[PDB]
């Protein structure tokens, strides 16, 4: 899996690619791992997909009765707390990350890491077992001040430059734009990849 | 085993194979893999036949319950929920691999489910130690939209492969059409071998077997 | 009638009875006197006698290096009441290795005592206690009580004809911040004295002494220990 | 796997005589070849007549001691006096005990004056069993120090000898020349020597220094 | 109404009422007011408490509370039932904060700590709190806040509030204010020149005012309002009833 | 909670909870059950207050399991508390034997939940009595439980108000040999000797048990029997 | 009906009141403390000539240097002896030493309040029984009284039982400070000759005297013929 | 915790006159992966503590949320009693004791520094319960690297200028980052004095490559 995040002016840039396996076999190739936690909040899914999934959805339910008591849409911070707390509590027993991102009317978009039940604030970040080759593209392709288009050509870059390297990684990038207007929500096909060295 | 799925125009198709393993040894030639959780949901099992068998009638028997209290036709999306949320409870322990087809009012469903918990909603999938002979069929000829007469022969094609191609799959193809107007079970609906003959002269004339003690007990 | 019985039921005067009554058993038990000074603490209380041949029950008892109480009333509550205090002071210097800070510990018995209050087929702790402490805030005296309301003193008199020796403490209040040890302990004495009968003195039998200050631990002074005190005590 | 133990080193020795009681140690803490601190004296203040040495883990150390702490306050609460020697050394074989599936790492050498005023010394090891000595070294240079206890503490393998009983500053002066060979051979054993001294007047500590390799 | 429909929380009387409820809501009509009031820039909290011995301490029996680093509580009623609700008060702040790493929104807490007193007011096993209580707070997003509690567990949000035996007194002294244009500073002066006047100095003892404010003056935060400005507010207070 | 019984013996030998229990069922609304040669009708009262009610929204006629069905006389909502545990226990039968199970089986397990509370602490007893039918190795069957936890197998039987009239009432109109569609008829006759206004398909519940199963009657069925009514 | 834990309207909860007065009802019993030791002397109260003298122990050793005098209901008394019994050799074997007399007399104590309904694990009353605990520690020779309140005191002389009142009078007129053991355990069997309904034998009464050097020793019927001759 | 995943390492730490110094390079690394190369790892307990932490990230975040609390929490009182830096030091001694002895540690190494009543505090702990105080310490790789410099000097000057305190600290971090594989140069000084802690960073030490050309 290639998870990524970035935060931009107005809100977040999420993406992933769409590659299952189980050993060497690819068991869905059209997989979106990126799950919504609330209206404008989201989560990228990594690690075991049991793991990932039971996290969600209890991050989801919780967030979801915190948010209709509060008479309010959560706080991505309150949504990062929430999966980060699952994360930490049973880090001996999951092996899942669950990268959170989305907006606020407080602090507008932003973009955490929950790695192992820690919390980080990050203005872009990475996940899974592709984030490993593209670290080195990340920190020489990142700006800041990019627009959500920018954003968007960041995220599909750098997923795509993983699924060319990444056994477990591949497939199609699912793109998601979260702003104060909506969600968006991009596919970009194993047809439609950016190219680059491939040899 | 080779179980398989398929969501065609009007549906989904549910196959299986009809072959029980017990170390090498083929235990039973004809069991049935596709069970019933709802008139319009049924289910593919595949792994430790006891964990499947026991999955499998605990969620049909949670879904009449449901339905009885709602009184609505189930949704697809429950008896997955329901089963995911159980197996994860196991960590892998109940070794169930779930093919879940159905009907509901948001239309055809198809689901695979693993023994960890983990799910996916896919628009054909195959499981089992002959998935890869199954899953081979389906991406070399599926489209989507397929009418059912064309659904039905990929299908069958598809766990055909897997009957052949996997020492752990054989016996006959049972199948299983939902659509919106509810279930049809064609059992043994393809038959890869024809009828095995012997020319079986096996025959013990009465009182060859020695008998050392004999007892009559009327009833 | 009906609202005597149990502590979960108020009666139609928005009171509660079961409180009342409990509070009655401070007021049945010896005079005590807890009084304060700008560097010490003390506690004088009267101790009674079941009869000549009997002897005078202990009514101080020591909580920790730093603090040390008097009680008046149900003598088995107190005891409940003194090791949950030696417990709650033993796991501040286990924890923090510092002494529990005497208002802190206090808290803790007005949070421990009201848990009874409204608990069916519970009751209030028939326990009044006055706790005599030091710390980072100099001095303490503090008044708890079977309604597990708490009060910070500067000066106290709890039980048997108290309002005798809350009087004297009332006059005198002003003069106890600047007294030294020996005038602080006399002022303490006079107050005590003043509930006792007209025909009965204090005495190196039925007096009992607490002091903890700036360079003291918590010390009980009983019999001949308690007699250079009262070698000052002069009148009525 | 992880290891709940350490260990953290250090020499803790204890000898009885006729109205006195000797506890000493190292000040040396360390940890593989590193040294945490060289402040570190292994002695214990429990009453006006007992003190306690303790090595080995220190996590177990400062937990140990802390609770002998604690019990000793609550035994005085509830008994209106002071432990004695003798219960204080009971006592803590009951602790250690409690941990027998799971011991506290420590060597305890308990050392004060008994009811008759006479020297007293108790030696234990991690999981209870303890017996009242004439003296006892404990701690990494434990095997160093003992058998020069048994020879010239004890007269061990000595014949036509007078048998005089050892005086305090006879003593000390044997405290002082066993840790500084103790701290000569033993990479564990160094810095200083804490020494606390128990007599009818109460407690008194020295401090010796020894090699700070 | 006494025939036995009054000495459970766990039972109607036949005009559907609860007494034990009613009974402890008593309680707190007997005890000494507090007041609280809600203005542009914060709340700020005021309590007569009344001096029942010469010999306590100044500050003895604290009737204003901090519940968390933003929140404030003013109490009237049973003091052992208000400090054990402190205490329930506090640990749902604390346990927000390690839920969703943020400090609990006001009406949320209000909301949270209403329904443990609401639980006391159903069961014949335990008694309601006889005792009413205000939470205060101020943050740049949420803005000043002012709920009230009763022993019921109904809990409202108020642009002032009054708590005690001169309840109503007081709210008519309130209503003359003007608070959703004042500041702390200013409105603290009317805090005390209201208890003062609701006072009963021929039937009651001695008193001693206790002020706490949270605002945009204390950067969010509940503190007591220092010795100087009390100074002023109480000086204001006597001036005005002459 | 409370751990002793509010059900106890009066001096004269009477549990007298149970009694009044009974007495919260004989003041509900009517109840007939008809055991036929084929089949079971199940048939009640189902009268609301007022226009305003949404007839077809709750149901008094309830099924349990693809063969067995439910009426009851009283409280209502204890009914719906027996009809979820009913529901259950015939689930729990079906996982371990998996077989339907048999009418009188359902009615002892429910019946046994009836009598703890009649014995259990803090707690009353149901008011409700419930007809069970169902459709077991071929035959028909009809029980009723009352709020004792004691049952009874019916040939036909009325419960709710005017039930003493009910009762004679079927055991003179009619007896064996009745095909299921003459039952169902007699069934809505026995309600029309109690039921006081027109009686159309939202005001009175039927529901049938066969060969085929257990199942409620739709509104344009009961509207043909009443047309012959 | 109310709780066993209702207090009265002049602070003392009614089950400690009634349990009080149960005591009343017990055969009397005297404890006088010495400078030589400490004296503990009971009325058996035998109602008929089949009963065994021996088979009553009011009289019990708690450990060599501590004894027991009980009054009230004999059978709450035995739950409490079997508490104290057990205590001792739990302090013997945590910290090898004896307790001291106060020491025994509080942890019996602390088990007289611990009774209730709601909220417990499991005593539905209090204790009916009056304990006397003579022995002798470090401090001499010490005799503490304790009630169902829990509430214990040292006595130089108490009685406790039906003629309570009576048997203290008597001890007021006649105890020193200075007394002998000799002395006293005359004093203790006059007075209870005094006090009994029935005429007083070797058979009749229970005596035991704790000294130091000499520990807890139970008067045989020989010696207690010899005492009863003077 | 029984593996760690994102781990702190050295953190040092020198009294000087007037307070104590502490520092701590801002990295989290997954192995020999540098993942975060700009996390805090110090933290301001109250007025007079701070403490630094090696080991597990996740560890130390949990430990800087439940000590934060009990801060607070004291803080609502305002008795005029506050948490010392040997209280905080006493709390987490027996904090870490207890996670050891269920068998289930929080794999952090920390340091504390403080300032109380005119006396400097610096204590070490680690997940095992191993508690004192020194006037220096070093964490981790640091105990082989710097606590030799820290002690070199201390040896010649026992009572170091609070400019003085700060420079050896910073010699000791250009050491650690030549020195320490798992290192980055990127760190922060945290210093408690009479005023209180102050935090001070990014900050980063020059580094000579002239050894290259040699
Ligand atoms: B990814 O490679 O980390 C992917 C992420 C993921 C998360 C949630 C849900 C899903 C699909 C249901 C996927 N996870 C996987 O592909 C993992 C295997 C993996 C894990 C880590 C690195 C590489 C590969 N898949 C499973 O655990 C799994 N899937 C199907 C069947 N059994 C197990
Ligand atoms: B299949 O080959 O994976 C098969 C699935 C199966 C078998 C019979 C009935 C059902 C109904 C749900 C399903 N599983 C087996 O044959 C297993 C052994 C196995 C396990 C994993 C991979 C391949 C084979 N066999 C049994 O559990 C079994 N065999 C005979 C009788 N009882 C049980």
């Amino acid at each position: 899996t290639t998870i990524m995040a970035v935060e931009f002016d107005g809100g977040v840039v999420m993406g992933s690619d769409s590659r299952v396996s189980a050993g060497e076999a690819v068991v869905n190739r059209v997989f979106d791992k990126l799950s919504p936690l609330h209206e404008r909040i989201y989560c990228a899914l990594s690690g075991s997909a049991a793991d990932a999934q039971a996290v969600a959805d209890m991050a989801a339910y919780q967030l979801e009765l915190h948010g209709i008591e509060l008479e309010e849409p959560p706080l991505v911070l309150a949504a990062a707390n929430v999966v980060r707390n699952i994360s930490y509590k049973y880090r001996e027993d999951l092996s899942a990350h669950l990268m959170v991102a989305g907006w606020d009317q407080r602090e507008g978009g932003q973009v955490y890491g929950t790695l192992g039940g820690m919390l980080t604030r990050q203005p872009f970040a990475i996940g899974g077992s592709g984030s490993t080759f593209i670290y080195g593209y990340v920190d020489a392709a990142y700006k800041p001040g990019m627009s959500p288009e920018e954003c968007r050509r960041f995220t599909t870059d750098a997923i795509a430059l993983a699924m060319s390297r990444d056994g477990s990684s591949g497939g199609v990038i699912y793109l998601v734009t979260i702003t104060a207007a909506g969600v968006d929500h991009r596919v970009i096909l194993g047809n439609e990849l950016p190219k680059f060295y491939d040899e | 085993t080779t179980i398989a799925g398929l969501v065609f125009q009007d549906g989904v198709i549910l196959g299986a194979d009809t072959r029980a393993t017990n170390d090498s040894v083929v235990a039973d030639k004809s069991c049935e893999k596709i069970h019933f959780i709802a008139p319009k949901i049924y289910c593919c099992g595949a792994g430790v036949a006891a964990d499947a068998e026991m999955t499998t009638r605990m969620v049909a028997s949670k879904m009449e319950l449901h339905a009885l209290s709602t009184g609505r036709e189930p949704r697809v999306a429950t008896v997955t929920r329901i089963l995911r949320q159980t197996l994860f409870r196991y960590q892998g322990h109940v070794g169930a691999s779930l093919i879940v087809g159905g009907v509901d009012l948001t239309g055809p469903q198809l689901y695979g489910v693993h023994p960890h918990g983990s799910y996916s909603r896919l628009p054909f999938t195959a499981l089992g130690s002959g998935q890869d002979a199954a899953l081979a069929v389906l991406e070399d000829r599926f489209q989507p939209n397929m009418t059912l007469e064309a659904a039905q022969g990929l299908l069958v094609e598809a766990v055909t492969a897997g009957i052949l191609g996997d020492l752990g799959s054989g016996g006959n193809v049972d199948a299983c059409v939902i659509t919106k107007t509810g279930a049809k079970l064609l059992r043994t609906l393809s038959s890869p071998t024809e009828p095995v003959k012997r020319s079986g002269r096996y025959h013990f004339v009465p009182g060859t077997t020695a008998v050392l003690t004999q007892t009559v007990k009327p009833l | 009638n009906q609202y005597d019985n149990d502590v979960t039921v108020w009666s139609p005067q928005g009171r509660i009875h079961q409180i009342e009554y409990a509070m009655e058993a401070v007021k049945q038990g010896s005079a005590t006197v807890g009084l304060k000074s700008k560097t010490h603490a003390v506690l004088v209380a009267l101790k009674r006698a079941q009869s000549e041949l009997a002897a005078h029950q202990k009514k101080i008892l020591h909580v920790d290096n730093h603090i040390g109480i008097s009680i008046a009333g149900l003598t088995a509550d107190a005891r409940l009441l003194c090791n949950f205090m030696r417990q709650e002071c033993l796991d501040s210097r286990f924890v923090f290795d510092r002494p529990l800070p005497v208002s802190r510990l206090v808290s803790l018995i007005g949070s421990k005592t009201q848990i009874p209050t409204q608990r069916y087929g519970r009751r209030p702790y028939g326990v009044g206690l006055l706790i005599a402490g030091y710390d980072d805030m100099g001095p303490h005296i503090f008044q708890t009580c079977p309604s597990a309301n708490y009060f910070d003193c500067r000066a106290m008199s709890i039980g048997a004809r108290s309002q005798s020796a809350r009087t004297y403490l009332e006059r005198h209040m002003s003069e106890f911040m600047e007294c030294n040890l020996n005038e602080l302990v006399k002022h303490g004495l006079r107050a005590l004295r003043e509930t006792l009968p007209a025909e009965q003195d204090l005495t190196t039998k039925n007096v009992s002494i607490g002091i903890v200050g700036k360079d003291l631990e918590f010390t009980i002074y009983d019999d001949d220990d308690v007699s250079p005190f009262l070698e000052g005590l002069e009148e009525r | 796997r992880f290891s709940p133990y350490v260990f953290n080193g250090g020499t803790i020795l204890a000898i009885a005589g006729e109205d006195f009681a000797i506890v000493a140690s190292d000040t040396r803490l360390s940890e593989g070849f590193s040294i945490h601190t060289r402040d570190s004296p292994k002695c214990y203040k429990l009453t006006d007549k007992t003190v306690i040495g303790c090595s080995g883990f220190h996590g177990d150390c400062l937990t140990l001691t802390k609770i002998i702490e604690a019990r000793l306050k609550m035994y005085k609460h509830s008994n209106n006096k002071a432990m004695t020697t003798g219960a204080i050394a009971a006592m803590l074989s009951t602790i250690l005990y409690s941990r027998r599936f799971f011991p506290y790492y420590v060597y305890n050498i308990i050392g004060g004056l008994d009811e008759e005023g006479k020297g007293a010394v108790y030696s234990f090891d991690p999981v209870g069993s303890y017996q009242r000595d004439s003296f006892k070294a404990g701690g990494s240079a434990s095997a160093m120090l003992q058998p020069l206890l048994d020879n010239q503490v004890g007269f061990k393998n000595m014949q036509n000898v007078e048998h005089v009983p050892l005086s305090l500053d006879r003593a000390m002066r044997l405290v002082k020349d066993v840790f500084i060979s103790a701290a000569e051979r033993d990479v564990y054993t160094g810095d200083a020597l804490r020494i606390c001294i128990v007599t009818k007047e109460g407690i008194r500590e020295e401090t010796v220094s020894l090699r700070k390799d | 109404i006494g025939t036995g429909y009054d000495l459970s929380a766990s039972t109607f009387s036949p005009d559907g009422r609860v007494f034990q409820v009613e009974y402890a809501m008593k309680a707190v009509e007997n005890s000494s007011t507090a007041i609280g009031i809600r203005c542009k820039d914060g709340v700020v909290f005021g309590v007569e408490k009344l001096v029942l011995s010469k010999l306590y301490e100044e500050g003895s029996n604290k009737r204003l509370f901090n519940v968390d680093r933003h929140v404030g509580m003013a109490v009237a009623g049973l003091l052992a039932d208000a400090r054990s609700l402190a205490d329930i008060a506090r640990e749902e702040a604390s346990n927000f904060r390690s839920n969703f790493g943020y400090n609990i929104p006001l009406k949320h807490l209000a909301d949270r700590v209403a329904m443990y007193v609401h639980a006391y007011t159903l069961y014949s096993a335990v008694r309601p709190f006889g005792c009413s209580f205000m939470l205060g707070s101020y943050s740049v997003n949420d803005g000043a806040q002012l709920y009230m509690i009763d022993p019921s567990g109904v809990s409202y949000g108020y642009w002032g509030c009054a708590i005690g035996k001169a309840r109503q007194a007081a709210k008519t002294e309130i209503e003359k204010l003007q608070m959703k244009e004042m500041t702390c500073r200013d409105i603290v002066k009317e805090v005390a020149k209201i208890i003062y006047i609701v006072h009963d100095e021929v039937k009651d003892k001695a008193f001693e005012l206790e002020l706490s404010w949270v605002g945009e003056l204390t950067n969010g935060r509940h503190e007591i309002v220092p010795k100087d400005i009390r100074e002023e507010a109480e000086k204001y207070a006597k001036e005005s009833l002459k | 909670g409370y751990s002793f019984s509010l059900t106890t013996f009066s001096p004269s030998g009477k549990l007298v909870q149970i009694e009044y229990a009974l007495a919260a069922v004989a003041g509900g609304a009517p109840s007939v059950g008809i055991k036929a040669a084929n089949g079971v009708v199940l048939a009640t009262e189902k009268k609301q207050k007022s226009i305003l009610y949404d007839e077809r929204s709750v149901h008094k006629v309830e099924p349990i399991t693809k063969h067995i069905g439910l009426v009851y006389s009283g409280m209502g909502p204890d009914y719906r508390v027996l009809v979820h545990r009913a529901r259950k226990l015939a689930q729990q039968y079906y996982l371990v034997y998996q077989e339907p199970i048999p009418t009188a089986q359902l009615v002892q397990r429910v019946a046994s939940v009836m009598q703890e509370y009649t014995q259990s602490g803090g707690v009353r007893p149901f008011g409700v009595s419930l007809l069970i039918c169902g459709w077991n190795e071929g035959r028909p069957y009809l029980f009723q439980s009352d709020p004792s936890g004691a049952y009874f197998a019916w040939k036909a039987t009325a419960m709710g108000k005017n039930y003493v009239n009910g009762k004679t009432f079927l055991e003179k109109r009619y007896n064996e040999d009745l095909e299921l569609e003459d039952a169902i008829h007699t069934a809505i006759l026995t309600l029309k000797e109690s039921f006081e206004g027109q009686m159309t398909e939202d005001n009175i519940e039927v529901g049938i048990c066969n060969e085929a199963g257990f199942r409620r009657l739709t509104p344009t069925e009961v509207k043909d029997y009443l047309a012959a009514i | 009906d109310r709780g066993v834990n209702t207090f009265s309207p002049e602070g003392r909860l009614f089950q400690v009141e009634y349990a009080i007065e149960a005591i009343k009802l017990g055969s009397t019993a005297i404890g006088i403390q010495t400078s030589e030791g400490v004296c503990l002397a009971v009325e058996k109260r035998i109602t008929s000539p089949l009963m065994e003298p021996s088979s009553i122990e009011k009289i019990v050793e708690i450990d060599a240097h501590i004894g027991c005098a009980m009054s009230g209901l004999i059978a709450d008394a035995k739950t409490l002896i079997d508490k104290a019994r057990v205590e001792t050799q739990n302090h013997w074997f945590t910290y090898n030493e004896t307790m001291t007399v106060e020491s025994v007399t509080q942890a019996v104590s602390n088990l007289a309040l611990q009774f209730g309904e709601e909220d417990a694990d499991a005593m539905s009353r209090p204790f009916g029984v009056a304990l006397l605990f003579g022995g002798v520690d470090e401090k001499g020779p010490q005799l503490f009284h304790m009630d169902p309140s829990g509430t214990f005191v040292q006595c130089d002389a108490r009685a406790i039982g039906s003629a309570s009142e009576g048997a203290q009078s008597s001890l007021q007129e006649v105890y020193h400070k200075s007394m002998t053991l000799k002395e006293a355990i005359k004093s203790s069997l006059i007075i209870l000759k005094q006090v009994m309904e029935e005429k007083l034998n070797a058979t009749n009464i229970e005596l035991a005297t704790v000294q130091p050097g000499q520990n807890f020793h139970m008067f045989t019927k020989e010696e207690l013929e010899e005492v009863i001759k003077d | 915790t029984q593996n760690p995943m994102v781990t702190g390492t050295s953190v040092l730490g020198v009294k000087f006159e007037g307070g104590v110094v502490i520092a701590a390079d801002m990295l989290g690394s997954y192995g020999s992966l540098a993942r975060f190369r700009n996390i805090s790892r110090i933290m301001r307990v109250n007025n007079s503590t701070m403490l630094g932490a090696s080991g597990d990230y996740a560890d130390f975040q949990y430990l800087k949320q439940v000590l934060g609390q009990m801060v607070i929490d004291e803080e609502l009182l305002g008795d005029g009693h506050s948490y010392s830096p040997r209280a905080i030091h006493s709390w987490l001694t027996r904090a870490m004791y207890s996670r050891r002895s269920k068998m289930n540690p929080l794999w952090n190494t920390m340091v504390i520094g403080g300032y109380a009543d005119g006396e400097s505090f610096l204590g070490y702990v680690d997940m095992l319960g191993v508690a004192y105080e020194a006037p220096s310490l070093a964490t981790g790789y640091g105990a082989y690297l710097a606590q030799p410099l820290l002690r070199e000097v201390l040896e010649k000057q026992p009572v170091l200028s609070q400019t003085e305190a700060r420079d050896l600290v910073e010699r000791c971090m250009r050491v650690l980052y030549y020195r320490d594989a798992r290192s980055y140069n990127r760190f922060q000084i945290a210093t408690v004095t009479e005023k209180g802690v102050e935090i001070e960073g990014p900050l980063s030490t020059e580094t000579n490559w002239d050894i290259a050309h040699m």
